[PDB]
């Protein structure tokens, strides 16, 4: 069902009650039942329209860290009104 | 999420018990606190944009985080730190309102260090951002809901650090 | 298995569209008969109009023969 | 209650809660003694009205409590009796709190497959909840008797 | 301990943070119950010398067995003679702040975990809910283009739990904008792309 | 564990097939590197703590890690972070010396992952660090090692993120 | 474990703050309360056996826990009674002088859920055993600090349920 | 906090608080307000202190602020002082807890490690919080001197 | 850049790329020359643009120059002049990229929330990047002078 | 993904830098070399099938692999082989077109080597299927174009291994 | 305030003070509460009110910023601003002692001769009064907006 959900629909699953809903219409319908389910939400009409094939909408922070994050952030934590020395070398040489 | 009345429903429902001389005391020590919990919501709602702007002010704008190299800079991501403002007041708010921080744990904390940690958000500027704004909340709240305001901030601050 | 053939214009007032939406405020298409209620439905909650409808697929009064 | 109902539509919208909403909130914390006198009442009457109401529901369906019904027994009757009780507790609990959340969260969702697991008539069922309706609005003024009497067709119409 | 028939079977293919909770069942008997004996074990083991008297053949697996069996504990229980033993429901009080994960610990299953439980318990005891599948934290499949992997909790188990509750709502990253992510703006998959 | 050497006599073995041309060939390609491996390890293990002075220095301090509510403020956390940069630091020696990643496979990576999403720690952050370590490493040893230093320590992100 | 002195200071470092008047009236606050939880503490002990008995006969005993098929039918099961109780006594005497959650969250109340649904062991009933003791405590203890000690008790049945 | 360390202390044992425990928490809860007024006095010296402090540190360590110093440069010095300002603020919170439990576990378990990766003179360190202790005990009367003192020598000593 | 949508689309379509891509590519890289060239220009004449751009600003707006204006005050007219360098910074990385994907990554997207954030003009803002696009083509080729133009007027459009 | 244009314009961005000397001479660099990369692409993408076919026949079949027991054992596993060994010089052509390989790491690199583990590919032979690609598109191209393709196959060849 | 205005004049009479005087007094040292803290948000948000209701009197009177404005210059515009403050501050006194003889006598009487003296024109003060009066009311709820705005009035009407 999770895995369905973010192939039909561009996103994981929200909710608690999001998984039960398509869990109680699994076990009364089956895969038919979690399929016309998801496809005849509220949802799929207001995002997908009628033309438009679905799309990947969200990602978790664990999948997010997978396509980025190989060689980690090179931008280094900034931070407001802290005391930093970065840059006063290359400044000074600059100006020698 | 949960609020007072509700918790203290659902903590005599668990135990099977009726509604006895302690929740009814819990519910009244509610009840009698009604009034300044709305003015004070109102009071936010009304003053949401100038609470935010005077804690970027305060505490992220005009630093590092703006320049090139700050996470604050480019435009999308202003918008999404101010976004993000608006997030934690709104829900300190409903939190205020509640009674309760469970809505707290349960729709603003919940993976969010993990979110921003994956993001490279800055979370002790978040923290700091956050602080801002439960300043001048509580400068412009008064005395009366200053405290109740103030504790959630708290909250929402001692989780994301 | 039945099917069902319908017109329909779906006008689109507050969004207002920048490129091409003849394909999508007037349309006519082909739908399931187990669908057709939630199809009908979602025409109806936009404020469309549904021109026309044809069974196209099966026989008026079957009480065999039209499983899904 | 009315706060979770309120919250939960201003965090669906993303923003804070209206000035009507904050109205409505403040009439319901004005209501709220009301709502603690009646609940209390109920509370204190509750035994005599579950007797009464298992009384009227057995004379309008007495085959319930015939060899070939669901509720034939000493211990077979005392469970549904418990179970009017537990109705009457969340009914109580529904009009402390103003709105349905606690209702449906604990006896309205899934009680159609439990009781159609356990082969109890849910129409009796809902007859027996009419007969609470009738003995608790027996012992209420007019309008703490509309109060009571709206969860309690609340219920009813939940339970079909 | 100290042989290398013990280094090469449970130090080589372990990390540091699970030889500290192989070590324990092996040489007490028992689980680690807190998180501040976590932390003085690793820094026992973690470090090239510590040192205690004089001496410094104290490394890594060498230090920390010489500490767990110099401990207070282990010479008041299985001192001098005895053969260290299980101390589990029968034979002892048993604690209950980590039942499941201290009882998996003690089925003869143990070794097959390579990812640390008991230093990820104590951590999770003390900060906000992971954001995860509601459900256990196996069941959300990796990211990729068509895998659908959902890794197995049968070939290496790895078994994560969180209680999640019932309204819970994640947190999702904005495939796009930032400002778009729907729970901030309720029109944002209709604006532009 | 296992090095180039053990590593071709197991892929051989699980064939039962005795060591043919191009396991030789493949032998012979690592026994020719074999004394600059040990000249880069003996360059490393020398200035240990230089090259994580220094990698800290340029990623990690004078930041918001720093800082009251960081990951890495207090004694004890920033103990503990200069701590994993020497552990990384000695395992992509050994790795570079055995010239295999199955060492930083069984002895490294196996839930460190879900480790530092328990404690919080920013994992990002943390491959920065190590991308910091490679950079005065390569800068340390030279050309002839920089590379077969780079790519462990390109392993040891890859894998943590 | 924290007390309201630790949660304090523990609250303000990690937004690195100095003690400001906020801070130094929630320690004013305890330090003005902090003769009645001492004399309370001494209180339940002493009279704890006598407690845990009575709170036994008032909700566990003369039920269905003690005929056959119930968690509490046979001596030993009655045994890790009495025990399994004076733990939620001895803990939250130690919380009504520590007074902070922390401690029964840390301690006592953490995957007792689990360990009880793993061992049968109804948690109604021991929950409304806590609420027995809770009663008695508050009688025996005195009329202003049966308060606080009614705060964890609720704390720990709450938790529990 | 004293609480801390005698709550624990009686909980490894299975018993009780002692009566040997119902004591010293009453002294603490005693002198309470005392250590409230001593905190509360510190921190509103907090600046003053500071540069006091510094000056004399400068004075009496002057290499760690020439050339070769690990403290030479406008910003260098500042983080010297803002150093300085925190171990100010892990003694108030000492004193107000009244043990050194806090200030351990924030500033001292690997301020050795910290403090040699940052390649820092740890003697000049604890020559500051000399200097802090004096410019500290030199606004309080003999008492409060003594007792906020007694924490700046476990400072200094722990330091080393 | 062009590259990079041409990817994009293959990609995502899950094919090799059409020759129409490709001569598309082998335009732009035929064309990358001269772009370098009108960003070198761009680049060298940053200065003399924008205090032009803020000279015909602050004439054609003087109100925003004005005590309850935006950018009343000579740190806030500096402001003013910083935006205005990074737009045309924008500008010039738009030209080296050939598309408009770095300006609306960097500077568009939300650009409408942070000045509605900050309380200041965007039709201000706007008229400033026509200034500095006017004052740009002033100095360039008319071909080089289109060329810019179009990521002038398309900053100026989406500013709206 | 980012191309070398687009790099470098991050890379003078995040700094806040006009496009300088250095800037300009990396740009001139790339588009020096422009056209042969478009000949390159086409001529790969004319032989994609052929490149598959010989690669497949000097690395892969004819082996255990093909037979019972082997993981490119039966015509599913075999068509994954070959749909795998197409997904990665289609990406290689992507990489070598754009000059720089953020879409080998973003768009087929994350998450492959968990993956191949959990499938139970041999990553080994995977890695010589791929070298023997490069050994063919470096024949097909000839020596304009052929170490810049073989650069990323290498780059490929080493995310896995 | 309201005791002073009440006890003088029941002492002109040479009575005791009324039984209707035993009243009013009494709503207003019920109301104190209400009084104080409106007075203390007014107080905490001085400054920008102050900031803003100079920004909108700028613009709706620039003529008293242009060179032949009295408040000409940036020192002049200092002291614009300063007497603005003065104003809230004598609003908050007079909202604290719940009537206006304190805020009467600070700076009201006199004031058109120390304006005509000074050559400041006292519409545009007015104006100004106006403006904070708007900022005021924009931070509070619609009762306490009302109170504050009924003495923000009084100036106005005081001033003409
Ligand atoms: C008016 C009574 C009708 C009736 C009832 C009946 N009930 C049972 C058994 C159970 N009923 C419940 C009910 C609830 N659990 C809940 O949580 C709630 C809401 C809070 C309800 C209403 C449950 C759990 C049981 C199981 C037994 C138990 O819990 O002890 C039975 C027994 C079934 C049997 O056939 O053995 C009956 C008969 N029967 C009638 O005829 C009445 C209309
Ligand atoms: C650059 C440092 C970053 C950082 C690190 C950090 N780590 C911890 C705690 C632990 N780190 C480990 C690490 C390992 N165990 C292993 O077996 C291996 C490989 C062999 C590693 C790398 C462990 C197990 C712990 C937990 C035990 C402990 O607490 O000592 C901490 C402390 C977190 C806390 O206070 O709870 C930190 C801060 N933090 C950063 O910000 C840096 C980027
Ligand atoms: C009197 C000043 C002495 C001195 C100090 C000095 N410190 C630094 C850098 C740092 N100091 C700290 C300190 C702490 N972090 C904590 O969590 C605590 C406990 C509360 C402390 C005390 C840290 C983290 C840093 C790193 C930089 C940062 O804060 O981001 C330096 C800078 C040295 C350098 O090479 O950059 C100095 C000079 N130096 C002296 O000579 C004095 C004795
Ligand atoms: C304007 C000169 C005249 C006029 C027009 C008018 N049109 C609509 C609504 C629509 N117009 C379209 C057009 C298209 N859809 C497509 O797919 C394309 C391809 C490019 C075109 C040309 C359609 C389908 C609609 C309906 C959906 C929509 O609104 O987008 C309206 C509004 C009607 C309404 O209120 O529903 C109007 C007014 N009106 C005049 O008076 C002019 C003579
Ligand atoms: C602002 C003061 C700081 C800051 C923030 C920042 N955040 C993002 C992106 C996101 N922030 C969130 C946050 C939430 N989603 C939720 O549901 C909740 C709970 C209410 C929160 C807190 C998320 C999910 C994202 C990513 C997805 C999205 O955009 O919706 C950014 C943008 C990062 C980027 O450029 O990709 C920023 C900048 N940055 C600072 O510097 C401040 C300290
Ligand atoms: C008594 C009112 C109820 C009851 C209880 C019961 N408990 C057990 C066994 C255990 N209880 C514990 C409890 C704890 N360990 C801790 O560390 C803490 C907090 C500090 C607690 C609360 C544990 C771990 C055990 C198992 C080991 C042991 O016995 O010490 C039993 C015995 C079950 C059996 O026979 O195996 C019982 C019966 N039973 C009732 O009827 C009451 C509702
Ligand atoms: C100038 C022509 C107009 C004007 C501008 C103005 N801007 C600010 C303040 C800020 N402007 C920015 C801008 C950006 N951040 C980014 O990342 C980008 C994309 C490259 C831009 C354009 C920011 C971040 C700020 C905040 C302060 C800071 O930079 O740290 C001001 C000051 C407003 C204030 O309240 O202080 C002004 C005046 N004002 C006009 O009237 C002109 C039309
Ligand atoms: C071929 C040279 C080798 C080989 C491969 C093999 N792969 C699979 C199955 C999968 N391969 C993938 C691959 C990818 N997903 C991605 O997103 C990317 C990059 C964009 C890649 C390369 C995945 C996800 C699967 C699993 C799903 C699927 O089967 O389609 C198999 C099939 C295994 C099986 O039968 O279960 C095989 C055989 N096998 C060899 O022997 C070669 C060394
Ligand atoms: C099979 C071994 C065994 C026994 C016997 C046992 C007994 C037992 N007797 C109990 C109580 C009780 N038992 C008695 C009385 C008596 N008890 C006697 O053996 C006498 C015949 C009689 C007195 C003459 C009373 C009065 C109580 C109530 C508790 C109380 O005395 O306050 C209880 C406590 C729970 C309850 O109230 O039922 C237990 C567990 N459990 C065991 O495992």
């Amino acid at each position: 069902i999770e895995y369905i959900h973010r192939r039909l629909l561009g996103r994981p699953t929200y909710d608690r009650v999001e998984n039960n809903r398509y869990f109680d219409i699994a076990s009364k319908k089956g895969f038919y039942g979690v399929v016309d389910a998801m496809l005849n939400s509220n949802e799929y009409q207001e995002v997908f329209g009628e033309d438009v094939l679905p799309y990947e909408r969200y990602l978790t922070p664990a999948g997010l860290s997978l396509r980025k994050g190989r060689f980690g952030s090179s931008d280094v934590l900034t931070t407001p009104g802290g005391i930093t020395p970065r840059g006063d070398a290359a400044r000074m040489m600059d100006k020698i | 999420m949960q609020d007072a009345i509700t918790a203290v429903i659902n903590n005599y429902d668990v135990q099977g018990k009726y509604l006895d001389g302690a929740a009814l005391d819990k519910l009244k020590a509610y009840f009698t606190t009604g009034a300044v919990r709305v003015r004070a919501a109102a009071v936010i709602s009304s003053n949401a944009t100038t609470i935010i702007k005077e804690a970027a002010a305060k505490a992220l704008i005009y630093s590092d985080l703006t320049r090139p190299g700050g996470n604050m800079y480019t435009t999308r991501r202003y918008a999404a730190c101010i976004r993000d403002m608006d997030y934690f007041l709104r829900y300190a708010t409903y939190a205020m309102l509640a009674g309760d921080p469970s809505i707290l744990d349960e729709r603003v904390l919940n993976g969010l260090k993990e979110t921003y940690n994956s993001l490279g958000v800055p979370i002790a500027a978040t923290v700091g951002g956050i602080q801002a704004m439960k300043e001048v909340v509580g400068g412009l709240v008064g005395p009366d809901a200053a405290k109740e305001a103030s504790i959630y901030f708290d909250y929402l601050s001692s989780g994301l650090s | 298995s039945r099917y069902f053939k319908v017109t329909a214009c779906i006008p689109s007032l507050k969004r207002v569209r920048t490129g091409r939406e003849l394909q999508n405020t007037f349309f006519t298409k082909l739908v399931p008969y187990e669908n057709w209620f939630t199809e009908q439905q979602r025409i109806q909650k936009a404020g469309g109009k549904v021109l026309s409808v044809k069974l196209f697929t099966g026989v008026q009064g079957a009480n065999t023969g039209v499983g899904a | 209650s009315v706060l979770t109902k309120a919250i939960v539509n201003a965090d669906a919208e993303a923003r804070y809660l209206s000035p009507g909403e904050l109205d409505r909130i403040k009439s319901f914390v004005a209501s709220g003694e009301r709502r603690l006198r009646i609940a209390q009442t109920l509370t204190e009457a509750r035994e005599r009205i579950v007797k009464q109401a298992g009384d009227q529901l057995f004379q309008i369906r007495p085959d319930v409590v015939s060899p070939g019904g669901n509720a034939y027994g000493e211990k077979m009757t005392a469970l549904c009796l418990r179970d009017l009780d537990y109705y009457l507790r969340l009914v109580t609990y529904g009009i402390v709190a103003g709105d349905v959340t606690p209702i449906e969260e604990i006896g309205i969702i899934g009680v159609k497959e439990m009781y159609n697991s356990l082969q109890t008539p849910i129409p009796a069922v809902a007859e027996g909840v009419r007969a609470m309706k009738n003995v608790a609005t027996s012992l209420l003024s007019g309008d703490d008797a509309a109060e009571a009497g709206f969860y309690f067709d609340y219920l009813v119409g939940a339970m079909q | 301990g100290k042989s290398e028939l013990y280094r090469r079977e449970f130090y080589q293919p372990f990390i540091n943070s699970r030889v500290l909770e192989l070590a324990f069942k092996h040489f007490l008997g028992r689980a680690p119950e807190s998180r501040a004996e976590v932390q003085k074990y690793f820094s026992i083991i973690s470090s090239p010398i510590v040192r205690g008297q004089s001496s410094m053949p104290s490394g890594g697996l060498y230090a920390l067995i010489d500490a767990l069996i110099d401990s207070e504990e282990y010479t008041s229980i299985f001192g001098e003679d005895t053969v260290p033993y299980l101390r589990n429901l029968g034979v002892e009080a048993q604690p209950s702040w980590n039942w499941g994960a201290a009882y998996d610990l003690y089925n003869y299953a143990a070794p097959r975990r390579k990812v640390p439980q008991f230093i990820t318990l104590f951590a999770d005891y003390t900060q906000p809910l992971p954001n995860q599948h509601p459900y256990g934290a196996g069941n959300d499949p990796l990211e990729i283009q068509f895998g659908a992997i959902f890794k197995n909790s049968t070939i290496n188990p790895a078994e994560r739990a969180a209680p999640i509750g019932k309204d819970v709502k994640r947190i999702l990253i904005r495939n796009g904008s930032p400002t778009s992510n729907e729970r901030g703006n309720p029109t944002g998959m209709s604006e532009g792309a």
